[PDB]
């Protein structure tokens, strides 16, 4: 009933955020350069998944391009170039909101809801390993971004319907016995 | 002066912690699918 | 300047030293906001005439 | 999350559900092991038992670690006070 | 040490829940902090030649007025008794003893 309409919205509102968070580019308040003579001048950026843009000094606006890879070093700079997880987590949330859909129009099988539940705490787990690998490869001041705490929150919201979406496989096959 | 440690320094812990959580999953699931197959 | 290096103490919150003559090292000591100390002995001698 | 999930999904269990770990004790046993704290519950499953047993591990570290690096900032800090 | 009952309530659980977050970091300070106490005690180099009394400013040192002992430091070219003959010079209280 209610539980299913919080699932639903929760869903969506964590898909939702994680998607801002990966194409917006304001996750690391650094000070950098935008502008790819011998001179320079580093003015406050903010950064992000793929690329660097300046917001302040002459160009303000410039979205330069990052070059992630300017055997253990190798395989971080790798995975956080192609932001594997982040986008991972991106795809287990569709994937985990597509299994609550099919919910409705198949409700014999009570193995949809119990799928929705293992991506959703499995986004979750990837997302973890996002933010990992992000402030690892990352590391003279800097601040995190409301881009950067939407995927934080992300894991949150994917948490909590993920242990919704596992009470509703479990409440369900409880009513399974009751009947029996 | 010293530094505060940082998630770079104690980052096997996570990877570590990350994976046995998958793996934990990972072996109930099978031993559900497994049970399921049974009946 | 000097008032320029004691100036530049006072405002660095501590992240800079000024090296200058004892006699008034010793003079802005006493002097409010007392927000200064002499450290260390001399590292040459000299004299006014 | 994992430890609820892990004990209480399967349905092949529930002959009163099979162990005491729910979502809302989960999350106490959880704080509890990090705090190297007494017992309430212990996970009896295989894949509850893995889920503890990376956990304590994570915890060991972290909180050695804390400890260890605490005494360099105490000690460090406690020597220098300045030629 | 201490493993027997532990809360089963919102309310009581809450409590037991900041005691053992305070518990945490009181004795991983004590532990912490003895370490120091302990380790600084210990590095500490007993006092030897005249440099190490240079750069000290705790104990003071001081010569006869009248003697070898004080002529040799206002004549010494060396920058590690150079550097204590003006301060045991223009110091007070006089250090020089009679």
């Amino acid at each position: 009933g209610v539980q299913m309409l919080l699932t639903i919205v929760g869903a969506f509102a964590a898909f939702s955020l994680m998607t801002i968070a990966v194409g917006t580019d304001y996750w690391l308040y650094s000070r950098g350069v935008c502008k790819t003579s011998k001179k320079n001048e580093e003015v406050m950026t903010h950064s992000g998944l793929w690329r660097t843009c300046c917001l302040e000094g002459n160009f303000k606006g410039l979205c330069k391009q990052i070059d992630h890879f300017p055997t253990a070093e190798y395989f971080l700079r790798a995975v956080r170039a192609s932001s594997i997880f982040p986008i991972l987590s991106v795809i287990l949330l569709f994937m985990g909101g597509l299994c609550i859909a099919a919910s409705e129009f198949y409700k014999t099988r009570h193995n949809i809801i119990l799928s929705a539940g293992i991506f959703f705490v499995s986004a979750g787990l990837s997302n973890i390993i996002g933010i990992i690998v992000y402030i690892s490869a990352n590391a003279n001041s800097y601040s995190y971004g409301w881009s950067f705490y939407f995927g934080a929150l992300s894991f949150i919201i994917a948490e909590m319907v993920g242990v919704l979406a596992v009470h509703m496989f479990i409440d369900r096959h409880k009513q399974l016995r009751a009947t029996a | 002066k010293t530094s505060a440690l940082s998630l770079s320094n104690v980052a096997g812990v996570f990877y570590i912690l990350v994976g046995g959580l998958g793996l934990a999953m990972l072996v109930a699931l099978i031993e559900f699918c497994y049970k399921s197959r049974a009946e | 300047t000097t008032a320029e290096g004691v100036a530049r103490v006072r405002k660095s919150k501590g992240k800079f030293a000024f090296l200058l003559e004892s006699t008034m090292n010793e003079y802005i000591e006493q002097r409010k906001p007392c927000d200064t100390m002499k450290v260390g002995g001399n590292l040459d001698s000299k004299g006014y005439g | 999350v994992v430890l609820f999930l892990v004990s209480r999904f399967s349905p092949y269990e529930w002959h009163q559900p099979p162990n005491e770990f729910g979502i809302f004790n989960s999350l106490w046993f959880s704080l509890g092991a990090f705090m190297q704290q007494g017992c309430d519950i212990s996970p009896r499953s295989l894949s509850g038992r893995i889920v503890g047993g990376v956990w304590w591990f994570f915890t060991l570290i972290i909180i050695s670690s804390y400890t260890a690096n605490l005494a360099a900032f105490l000690t460090v800090e406690r020597m220098v006070s300045p030629s | 040490q201490g493993c027997d009952i532990s809360p089963r309530s919102l309310s009581g659980r809450i409590v037991g829940g900041v005691w053992w977050f305070f518990t945490l970091i009181i004795i991983s300070s004590y532990t912490a902090n003895l370490a120091a106490f302990l380790t600084v005690e210990r590095m500490v180099s007993p006092i030897e030649s005249a440099e190490d009394l240079a750069k000290q400013t705790e104990i003071a040192y001081g010569t006869l007025d009248s003697g070898s002992t004080k002529e040799f430091f206002r004549r010494s070219k060396i920058a590690v008794y150079e550097k204590m003959w003006t301060y045991m010079r223009s110091a007070e209280p006089s250090v020089f003893t009679r």
